[PDB]
């Protein structure tokens, strides 16, 4: 089914990145999301979302430039960055160095996107 | 991994050949006549290359927090 | 009583396809012209030579 | 027919006279082969 | 039409005999060239668009070189002298029903069994003469063939006086009885028909027939009423549909494969047949050798057309060119 | 009846040959009175020659050649009889116009 | 699976005490076994209790 899986050699092999598709947003699903997990008891994802060890890099929002050339992000949303820094690892998810090479860049994405919530939640509080 | 355009390669093949070693026909009623994909009795040539290629990667040196090693 | 028989056709007409102008047809056991849909020519020979 | 049926098909067009014109394409068409790991037939039946 | 091929054949019109390639100016023209040294054969004829040649015939290497006058090309479209069988009687029994049945054997479809049957009818009276039957039956027998109505026409009915004996004056859906004039009528011709000819798409087949009694009583047996002999064919059909069906298919050799399939986007090909004019046809049928162990025959032939005037000038003209050029045998004929 | 094969008509319409009376079986034999004679083991050799290419099973690609033409011709035969043990439990009944 | 008319021919076969029959009265039985093709769909389903 693509997203983010090897499924070569008969076998199904993933590199961590999950690309939850087919659902729609959260306003257009029944259920509102596709309700990867219970446990907040709703956790609900959308169409655009991509989750890397149980962290959910979101579609709704934008990449500003002060963490564009600090953090060095390569696409237009924070999805769209996660779903470039997996490039390389999509392809090989059982190399060593292709899955240090992606834990650290999604860490980075991970500290781009919190500083990106706590700057919001200052520019509204404020 | 195969897409659906390959499997028509594979449905559209030989799969029967014929009798074989204007003919002359000899031996009366076991009558005898007198880097190519197919193996004239119905296979595909799966060639598999494998290769070392060049990868860059990078040597990092870094500190442990704790000790300054 | 020993019967045969001989047909021959071109290398060219390996995959030929029919773009039928006029839909081809096969000649029947009966003696019935069937019409039939397949679009490559060599379908249309071995069936006339059994 | 010219060669074996249509395989790549779908469940609901492999109906009875599917099924038939496949048996039927090997009492036809399956007498010779060049197999490549075996001997002939009448190689074989010599040596028994 | 299509015809059967020994691996190729391939025409040429011979409209004219230029001698050289410098005078080749129309459309058509021919000149059959060789060297001095005859071991090539080949032909430099004028298209519609540029001088074109043949394939180079090697001369140790031709199998029959033969041809045919216009004569031998043409249908001869076969009667049936329908009379009254003497032996039943030679009068019309003056109350039976005198049905006669014509059946048809290529109908609208080539095969045998795909037939049409149409009848004629008459009953017979008292002191009606065998003329008089034979002017009420040709007109019954040309009221249900020679109608306007039909979809294609079938046969050609006349009829035949004792007198002249040789004429015959035609009966159709319009004639009238007022019209055959005559009380010496011995028999019915019946005659078939040149079919509807299309270039190309449209071959030129005929419909077979035949005419066939019914059983009519005579002192109570149910004999068959009459005789029908097959009388020498005296109407045949030209050869202009034959080859001007024949360059159509010819033209696809030595061209484009298809005709016309998506018409605005064609290559329309400029033929030099009449089909209203008689053509003699000149086949040299050859092959191609090679100098190994495989070595044998490729097998062609070359179709020369010329046109016949009524004693092959057109025609003898180029076999007297190609027997000079080449040094054949090829028969004038 | 099939007027393809049978071309003479009879005087009374249709072909000739509907007017022959065949009497196939009279009473029973204990075997097969007419069986169809054929060989065991002569399948039909399905024979092919060719060049480079074949159209027929279509393989594109010859190791070992025939000949160096793009063609491809078929070869079949069948060696096939029949027997009519006793022609004498079977009457037939033949028109005369058909000439024997 | 035989059909009634299928038990008939076995019945009607000439009694011998390309070829259906035998001379000691047997019957050609063509067993053959191919390797079609068939359309199967490969689901990827997130479960609603873990995420896996």
């Amino acid at each position: 089914a693509f997203g983010g899986w090897l499924n070569t050699q008969g076998g199904d092999f993933t590199n961590g990145v999950t690309f939850i598709n087919e659902g729609g947003s959260h306003e257009e699903n029944p259920y509102q999301g596709i309700q990867i997990g219970v446990d907040g008891a709703p956790n609900l994802v959308e169409q655009g979302e991509v989750v890397y060890d149980d962290y959910v890099f979101s579609d709704r929002m934008e990449i500003p430039d002060d963490i564009r050339k600090e953090y060095k992000l390569r696409g237009k949303t924070f999805a769209k960055a996660a779903k470039s820094a997996q490039r390389e690892s999509e392809e090989r998810p059982n190399d060593p160095l292709s899955t240090k090479g992606l834990q650290a860049a999604m860490e980075r994405i991970a500290t781009a996107q919190e500083e990106a919530r706590q700057r919001k939640e200052a520019h509204r509080e404020g | 991994v195969l897409s659906p355009k390959d499997i028509k390669y594979i449905e559209t093949m030989p799969d029967y050949i014929g009798q074989g070693a204007d003919e002359i026909t000899v031996r009366d009623g076991t009558y005898f006549f007198d880097l190519l994909p197919y193996d004239l009795a119905g296979n595909l040539r799966v060639l598999r290359l494998y290769w070392k290629s060049k990868r860059k990667i990078l040597k990092v040196k870094s500190y442990d927090p704790e000790t300054g090693e | 009583t020993t019967i045969r028989i001989q047909h021959k056709v071109a290398g060219n007409k390996l995959n030929k396809k029919l773009a039928m102008g006029i839909p081809m047809v096969r000649n029947l056991e009966s003696g019935k012209q069937v019409k039939d849909t397949a679009n490559m020519w060599m379908h249309y020979v071995d069936w006339e030579v059994e | 027919f010219l060669n074996f049926p249509r395989q790549m098909l779908p469940f609901s067009k492999k109906t009875k006279q599917w099924r038939k014109d496949c048996l039927l394409w090997a009492n036809q068409k399956t007498f010779f082969n060049y197999s490549l790991v075996r001997k002939s037939v009448i190689h074989k039946k010599i040596n028994y | 039409m299509v015809i059967s091929i020994n691996q190729v054949r391939q025409l040429y019109v011979a409209k004219a005999l230029k001698a050289n390639t410098a005078a080749l100016t129309t459309a058509g023209d021919i000149v059959p060239k060789a060297d001095t040294a005859k071991t090539t054969l080949y032909f430099q004829s004028m298209s519609p668009a540029g001088i074109v040649a043949s394939d180079k015939i090697n001369l140790k290497h031709v199998l029959y070189a033969k041809a045919t006058p216009s004569e031998a090309l043409a249908h001869k479209l076969v009667r049936y002298s329908v009379t009254l069988d003497a032996d039943v009687s030679a009068t019309p029994v003056a109350g039976q029903n005198y049905i006669l049945r014509l059946a048809f054997r290529q109908y609208i479809g080539l095969s045998e069994e795909d037939q049409y049957f149409k009848y004629g009818e008459v009953i017979a009276r008292s002191g009606m003469t065998a003329s008089d039957f034979y002017k009420k039956m040709a007109i019954s027998l040309a009221k249900n063939l020679e109608n306007k109505t039909e979809s294609t026409p079938l046969v050609n009915i006349y009829l035949i006086s004792a007198a002249a004996a040789s004429t015959d004056v035609p009966v159709t859906s319009a004639t009238k009885e007022s019209d055959l004039t005559a009380t010496d009528y011995n028999q019915i011709i019946i005659e078939e028909t040149e079919q509807p000819w299309v270039l190309g798409m449209m071959p030129q087949a005929f419909i077979p027939f035949t005419p066939q009694f019914l059983t009519i009583t005579v002192d109570g047996e149910d004999r068959l009423w009459g005789v029908a002999t097959v009388v020498t064919p005296t109407k045949t059909v030209p050869d202009g549909h034959l080859i001007a069906d024949l360059e159509y298919f010819c033209m696809g050799a030595r061209g484009d494969i298809y005709r016309g399939m998506g018409y605005p986007n064609i290559i329309k090909t400029t033929y030099l047949v009449d089909p209203g004019a008689v053509y003699d046809v000149l086949d040299i049928h050859y092959f191609y050798t090679g100098s190994n162990e495989s070595v044998q025959k490729s097998e062609k032939t070359i179709t020369l057309v010329a046109v016949d005037d009524g004693s092959h000038t057109a025609m003898n003209a180029l076999i007297g060119a190609i027997n000079t050029a080449s040094g054949l045998t090829i028969a004038t004929l | 009846d099939d007027p393809v094969r049978n071309k003479i008509l009879h005087p009374m319409g249709g072909v000739a040959f509907s007017y022959r009376y065949d009497i196939w079986y009279i009473g029973t034999m204990d075997q097969p009175n007419i069986f169809k004679c054929k060989i065991k083991g002569d399948n039909e050799y399905r024979g092919y020659q060719w060049g480079i290419r074949n159209p027929f099973t279509g393989q594109k690609g010859n190791p070992y050649m025939s000949f160096d033409e793009d063609s491809a011709v078929i070869h079949r035969m069948a060696t096939l009889g029949v027997c009519v043990l006793d022609p004498t439990r079977t009457m037939s009944l033949i028109p005369a116009i058909l000439q024997g």
